[PDB]
């Protein structure tokens, strides 16, 4: 019926194509089916971005000692200058860091007509001479694949001449239907051209965190806790990452998938090519963090590490429990909606639950059916016309490298225990009964949700934030963390909670109506 | 900070770094929001729309609405005709604007979409409700800058709406250029103080600087009304403030509707504000009232009172050409030196105007660069320091790295609260600028001086 | 800096250090400058008069005229009657005010000079030209503070000038209290926006914030006019803004002329401005117009937009009691905490009002001190830090020593240029304060954060 | 003439009194006699201050490790909080410094009524325990004299109990006719109760700078040069002075008198009591400075001092001659008026002349005939009723410590050679023919001068500054230096010249008239 109320104003054609995007969870339909990762309806005011953003903006950008050159006109570049808050520092205090710059070929009319490959060649050389980075990236924009520029070929010539890797990405913004295609596009070239290539020696308890971009320092907070326990963090893809360290991602025994959507492609291929397994992790929310660390200790199976684990948990939770009780005190019974990208809508749910907040509504901008419904449905997934021309890549066990990190029999008993090895259960199962999912939620939808359910809080992004607050409802951003962080880890929960309480109890919410009414 | 930026300059011809411009469409999206009950539409891939909406939201801390055609590879092959048609139907039915103002991107421009055709087929097919409007401009992002996008959207307003029905409204038209809503309010106050009737367009005041009332209002109270945008053709004269942003639309208005137009600098500082007031007085024969004369005299009093902290100061400036041309003149008026002067927006006028005012003030050895960027200016600073930096938010990195007093100016300013309530134009705006400039200068002095040189009075 | 100030506190009973007040007469001089064609006259030794003129010029960067009786030792023992009589003849002949407004010092008050007698003798002997006036008030510097001096001069104005001639004016009187000319301008603008006739007195707008025209004007364009001062007796109602500064004047006017009066906080912040606006409408039946509603809504919008930076912040405030009571309320309304709250001006009102708003907000452990000083607040800070400091110029020493984001507020501010063109009252002033507060908070954050913690957007 | 014009509007009584305070130099009468140091005419709008300002605010305040307590209501105190820019630093990087504070008994009603000696006593004690300064000073104000508080007694009692000096000053504001009385009152107590009380051994080439208060660093600049040449600056009274160094003031062979009006009393008394001679000095303006340094060299004779003297002068002038030429190129022909306290109207003249500026008008606020006419006229000065109660004190030669520093024949021989030993020629002599002097110039007088003479620049103070500039004429302050400094010394000349040129050439002066006019 809320589904009905949302669909009501859509014209017939739109009503029909949207209906499948909105599902109400019921106990009888425990595993309900949603439509996702389809094209955006024109004119309906989506939040979505493009393939270029998913590739250059999200996955690649954070690699700090690599120069990322946008091949396009100036905006694709300008709009990726610091808006996404991946944190970087010079490695060990001395490594290169280009976070504070954006690089572009600033294409002009001549380039659109006569072609742009000569400006691109020149750009690449200028950047090598000037900066001498570990690598240079070249990123396509909308016009590039239509004017005929061959950026793969251009990168090869230049990389020949200069003596370092030059990675081309064909992430024109019209590819796929969303940022999603850019994730996939980046994963492909990263896998084949960067992972493995590292000549460094593994280490004891070596692990990678995958699909984590160190927004507001999230990753440093994860790492901190991970190291007390004893682990070595061979690599984080790609938050605060160096090029060399991505080359050396293979030097690990366990892959942790924080953002499933953006990085799973690489999770799978690393298992296939190098025989490294992976679990879904959620380093946000105390429940999520503990559950995660408890899971990893098992894959490693180690009385000491396993004990050290439950120790650090104790002193960390000790250190913050007073804060947790405060949040619950000040937030108990509050209601929430979450519309984030393709991961956080779900990963923030346990935290809100421990605050006693009820999540009534959730959705993803650009996630796929497996993020809603879990990976078990992958076999039923039909790639549609709008994503057909996103390339699939195949890898095969590397002989001199491949390994069986977890004996076959052993894997299956961990899965027996509930350890998400090569698995992700999806957002829907974690949600309460009678709640609702809305894929590619648009302005019209959100408004109906706001009138009908009257949440106390609505998490989303910068485009929605003020629309929500103009209506007297608190909206905290869960992409940019409203210029705060970490929100991940144990200290993250404190940060998050204190920000949320402060938002709810801001006095001015009560002063909106003038006394002359 | 900005460690990779070396002092030794190898001149760049291909690699653009930290640009002092952005692309057309956001300028057109901003211009469209200066129409009442208007929904801007981005005709291309949706990444552009989201990015352009986002920067406006980050600057103003306000909603900024727009629809998009959401191109897929399908359009990159069949064009975006079906997309725009499908969009227009969902827009009118879900969101009911009174007018849809379409702009384009590099994608649709590269592809050669034909919006006038699609539009006529929408008219014929019955896709545009009675009492509703759809207009368009073309804004290829590989041409000019966001200033140019604004100029183009304003031209599109004229094409579609401006109508000389022969009547005389008695009004003057004012195209304020690519300035903030605070600047628009202040220009309207001045008109209204001079007791001169006028139509301003675009006008974003009451749109991107609006109240919180507890109800979200998709089309805010402000914006120039369609009926008045029509009525522009019936006006005695058009004042084009800032030639880059505004001239195209004023010229087009003359052609279409026979309304003559005068070009003026964005009114920032003494001579530029004087020139604007004198245009108004001369055009109407009306007297400059006492309130306005008091403001000017307060500004002169301030320029003189604060003189010692301004004389001979070296200023680095980067931004949009209309605004930086005037602000540069004000700098000289203050007794200070425009030492490094840059815009990312291409065009010869910036070059000529800045060169000329420097030559007239006898100032030698300043670097003026058209299509320069923030990397240029930082390299310059490394070779010889300055006393003051004026730019958008992205200057903050240089301000910190080099320890330079910093004044946030122009677009976009995404890191402070309430700046969008303050004009930079007029005598009132000029007074604000001098306070802000001297404040940041005195803050640094009092921070860094020895304790024994610390002072009560300054 | 301020090295001699110890962390460990020993309460002071006698030694006053770095006062949060000054003496009566400058407040009276300021009030008298709020009368048109008036020369303030200080009846004491000329040291007072020079000092009091000086502080006003330091604050406003403007001339500030006053004459003095110039007591010598002889007159300081046997009375100052000849001095003042000599002065009036020299004043009227050389300087030709329409009115001389006399105040006193610790010298003439300790001596018991009888000004009503001196002035009558002066009247009876013809020392006062036809159509010229001389009024007085008594302003002993050992009582209260400069605010008390302001209040006494206002009463003095009422005593000598306010006549109820029966011919009702249909106006509301407003005594704006001890606020700046910008604030008086803002209060008037609001009266005018509401379409309410009014008499404001005193009014230093156009006197202490005037233009440079190239001719020095001894008596500037501004100031409430004598005839209007008289007419105050014929109004329907008097609004007294700020009890310490304005009540005495308002009660006096009721007593003498039977004009009723309501007391209102200095309109700083949401509730105080709301109460001021509600009073104007409730008193006149007048409708609150859209423009004023928009301003309030922009303020609320800003309070919400900026909320994250304000919530829970600890604020130290020192200043004059009317302004600080209102500002402390505003701080609480922004979600922040008035942690240390002090006025140098004696009286229980402050203790009470402040204690009460804290209790109401459920805020515990804040230190409120009446007749506290800057040494007090510094020692407190050394024991438990704060996040923001608001005071006049003399706070800059604490701000620097303790590294606290600092807002210049109230009187006197002697070290910045152009601040006296900005109101702190009204929705418009409130917006300025929120900008200024968040600006100085963010400036510190971005200066001090690690480079990897540096942000584009805030 | 101009004097007639100034006198015109005065009422007859006033005209008669003021006439003698205004004099025009002529060849017919080279050094006319002036009337000075008389009562201020009531209602005339003087610039003058009071005796309390002269004693506490000017002479004593700069003594940085002494706690100065105003006994009075709060204004007298607050108005001495930082307005006069005597610079002070911790002696040796570590000594006490109370520059940043003001101290008060903050008298109330009850104190006027039952007297204030008790609060004073407690303030003294509070100040001592809290700060433990080298000394405490106590300063009377207007009402203190009238109500009869005996402050000398309180100070004695407390000084006994606490074990440090407590110096009482009866500088009620109404004493005398101006700040001058305050100087005298301060000098009296400093001489008898402070100077000579020290116990340090005199060093070689020991000089004192008397009447220098280190406004904006002036004194540190002259020291810088004096210490290069090779002198020992035993003490500066009282710029950046410690209590102890003032006590040790007798440990020198030569006193230099910068401000004659404020410090001449002590200069006379030191020579009488200790035999220490003095010379007028002027460390303002190149010519002033060079002449002063050469005079000091003659008094000491030592030919190394003499050589370093010319070596240091040579290099200093070398370093700044380009600036000096610039000043003269940019100012040549311009005209000035000077009206400063009791010294600077005269001491700044050599600098302006070197810049090519013609000083048309000069005056002092509170100087005496000897500052105008020279010390030769002192035997003819008649103390008038308004200043007769300023205490005169007499000192005798110290039976033990007295000494002939310079053979009396040498003394007379240097006076031949032009050395200003125990003398001062006054401001009039230095002025050009036909110029005008105006004592206690008031607002009326200034306005006539500005209208008639139309000077390019008018130097004065804060009260006059904006009155002048509102009329389109530059006014630079020579008390506060407009929050700059040093203005004394070689570096001072360059600071002053650059500020003056910048003032003259500020573009806004030409923008005053709107274009609709
Ligand atoms: S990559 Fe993705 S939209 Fe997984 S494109 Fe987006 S820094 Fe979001 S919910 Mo912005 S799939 Fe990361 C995301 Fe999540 S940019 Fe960040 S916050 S966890
Ligand atoms: S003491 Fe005097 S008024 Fe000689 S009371 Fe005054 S710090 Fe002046 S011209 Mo202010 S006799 Fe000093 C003076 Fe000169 S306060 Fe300073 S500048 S050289
Ligand atoms: S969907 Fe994505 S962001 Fe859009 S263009 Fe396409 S790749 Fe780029 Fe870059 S310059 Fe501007 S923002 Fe575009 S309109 Fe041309
Ligand atoms: S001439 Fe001088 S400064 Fe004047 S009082 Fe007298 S000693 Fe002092 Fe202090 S408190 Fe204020 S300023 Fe006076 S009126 Fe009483
Ligand atoms: O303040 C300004 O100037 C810019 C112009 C467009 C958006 N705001
Ligand atoms: O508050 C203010 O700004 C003014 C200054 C003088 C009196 N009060
Ligand atoms: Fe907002
Ligand atoms: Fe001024
Ligand atoms: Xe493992
Ligand atoms: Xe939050
Ligand atoms: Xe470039
Ligand atoms: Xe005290
Ligand atoms: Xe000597
Ligand atoms: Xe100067």
């Amino acid at each position: 019926n809320l589904k009905d109320e949302i669909l009501e104003k859509y014209i017939p054609k739109t009503k029909k194509t949207r209906s499948g995007h909105i599902v109400i969870k019921t106990e009888e339909t425990p595993n309900p089916e949603i439509v996702a990762n389809t094209r955006t309806v024109p004119g309906i005011i989506t939040a979505r971005g493009c393939a270029y953003a998913g590739c250059k903006g999200v996955v690649m950008g954070p690699i700090k000692d690599m120069v990322h050159i946008t091949h396009g006109p100036i905006g694709c570049s300008f709009y990726t200058w610091g808006g996404r808050r991946f944190k970087s520092k010079p490695e060990n205090g001395t490594g290169l860091n280009f976070n504070e710059y954006v690089f572009s070929t600033d294409m002009q009319e001549s380039d659109i007509v006569f072609g742009g490959v000569n400006k691109l060649k020149d750009a690449i050389h200028e950047a090598y001479e000037m900066f001498h980075p570990a690598a240079i990236g070249v990123y396509a924009t909308c016009p590039v694949g239509l004017i005929g520029d061959d950026i793969l070929a251009v990168a090869a010539t230049a990389s020949k001449e200069i003596g370092i890797p030059v990675h081309a990405f064909s992430c024109e913004g019209y590819k796929g239907v969303s940022q999603s295609a850019g994730h996939h596009i980046a994963n492909n070239t990263v896998m084949t051209d960067i992972i493995g290539k590292g000549n460094k020696e593994q280490k004891k308890y070596s692990i990678n965190v995958l699909g984590e971009y160190n927004i507001g320092g999230d990753a440093w907070e994860m790492d901190r806790v991970l190291e007390k326990i004893g682990y070595h963090v061979n690599a984080t893809l790609t938050g605060d990452a160096t090029y060399e360290k991505v080359q050396n991602a293979d030097k690990a025994d366990l892959n942790l998938v924080q953002c499933h959507r953006s990085i799973n492609y690489i999770a799978e291929m690393m298992e296939t090519k190098y025989g490294i397994p992976w679990i879904k992790c959620n380093f946000i929310g105390v429940d999520g963090i503990v559950e995660t660390l408890r899971d990893m200790a098992k894959c490693f199976d180690d009385p000491e590490l396993t004990k050290r684990t439950e120790e650090v948990i104790a002193e960390e939770i000790a250190a913050i429990q007073d804060d947790l009780d405060y949040f619950k005190e000040k937030l108990q019974g509050k209601t929430a909606c979450l519309y984030v990208g393709g991961s956080r809508s779900h990963t923030y749910m346990n935290m809100l639950k421990s605050f006693g907040v009820d999540s009534l509504v959730a959705g993803f901008e650009f996630a796929h059916r497996d993020d809603y419904e879990g990976r078990e449905v992958i076999p039923t997934i039909k790639i549609d016309a709008d994503s057909k021309n996103i390339p699939e890549i195949t890898v095969t066990p590397d002989e001199q490298k491949y390994r069986v990190v977890i004996p076959e029999d052993k894997v299956e008993e961990l899965k027996k225990a509930g350890v998400p090895l090569s698995s992700y259960g999806g957002m829907m199962k974690e949600m309460h009964d009678g709640t609702i999912l809305i894929d590619d939620m648009n302005h019209h939808d959100m408004e109906v949700v706001l009138e009908k359910l009257k949440p106390d809080m609505f998490f989303a992004g910068i485009k929605e934030k003020f629309v929500i607050q103009k209506g007297g409802v608190l909206s905290k951003q869960l992409h940019s963390y409203d210029y705060n962080g970490p929100y991940a880890g144990f200290r993250g929960v404190v940060n998050f909670g204190h920000e949320l309480v402060n938002g709810i109890y801001t006095p001015a919410w009560k002063m909106i109506t003038p006394p002359w009414k | 900070m900005l460690d990779a930026t070396p002092k030794e300059i190898v001149e760049r011809k291909a690699l653009r770094i930290n640009p002092a411009k952005t692309c057309q469409p956001v300028g057109a999206m901003y211009a469209a929001l200066g129409i009442h009950n208007c929904l801007p539409h981005s005709h291309g891939s949706q990444g552009c729309c989201s990015y352009h909406r986002t920067v406006l939201s980050r600057h103003f801390k306000e909603p900024a609405m727009a629809s998009t055609s959401s191109f897929t590879e399908g359009a990159s092959v069949f064009g975006g005709g079906s997309n725009i048609k499908t969009a227009v139907k969902n827009i009118f039915s879900l969101y009911n604007p009174d007018i849809i103002a379409v702009h384009t991107t590099c994608l649709s421009e590269t592809l050669g979409d034909d919006l006038p055709t699609y539009i006529s087929q929408m008219e014929d097919a019955g896709s545009i409700p009675e009492g509703k409007l759809v207009i368009h401009t073309n804004t290829p992002s590989y041409v000019g800058s966001h200033v140019t996008g604004f100029a183009n959207m304003v031209q599109g307003i004229v094409n579609y709406l401006s109508e000389n029905t022969g009547a005389k409204n008695g009004k003057i038209n004012v195209i304020p250029g690519f300035v903030g809503p605070a600047d628009m309010r202040e220009i309207k106050r001045l008109f209204e103080a001079m007791d001169i009737p006028y139509i301003m367009f675009p006008d974003t005041s009451g749109v991107l600087d609006g109240p919180t009332t507890g109800e979200y209002k998709m089309y805010p109270e402000g914006g120039t009304k369609i009926e008045d945008l029509k009525d522009t053709g019936n006006s005695d004269l058009t004042l084009s403030l800032g030639s880059y942003a505004s001239d195209l639309g004023a010229k087009t208005l003359e052609k279409k509707c026979k309304v003559p137009f005068k070009t003026l600098r964005t009114p920032i500082g003494v001579s530029a504000t004087d020139e604007f007031i004198m245009a108004l007085s001369e055009a109407t024969g009306k007297e400059v009232p006492a309130s306005i004369e008091e403001e000017r005299g307060q500004l002169i009093d301030l320029m003189i009172d604060a003189q010692q902290y301004l004389q001979g100061k070296k200023v680095a400036l980067l931004g949009d050409p209309d605004e930086i041309i005037a602000l540069s003149k004000f700098i000289i008026e203050l007794g200070a030196i425009p030492k490094y002067v840059v815009t990312g927006t291409p065009g010869m006028k910036f070059q000529k105007e800045i060169d000329a005012m420097l030559a007239e003030a006898g100032i030698e050895g300043s670097k003026v660069k058209v299509e320069g960027d923030f990397f240029d200016v930082h390299q310059w600073i490394k070779n010889e320091g300055v006393d003051l930096l004026i730019s958008n938010t992205y200057g903050k990195f240089i301000a910190r790295e080099e320890n330079i007093p910093f004044v946030r100016f122009g677009f976009p300013i995404m890191d402070r609260y309430g700046h969008y309530y303050n004009p930079k134009v007029g005598y009132k705006g000029a007074i604000r600028l001098v306070e802000e400039i001297t404040n940041v200068i005195l803050d640094k002095i009092e921070r860094e001086c020895t304790e024994e040189d610390f002072e009560v009075v300054r």
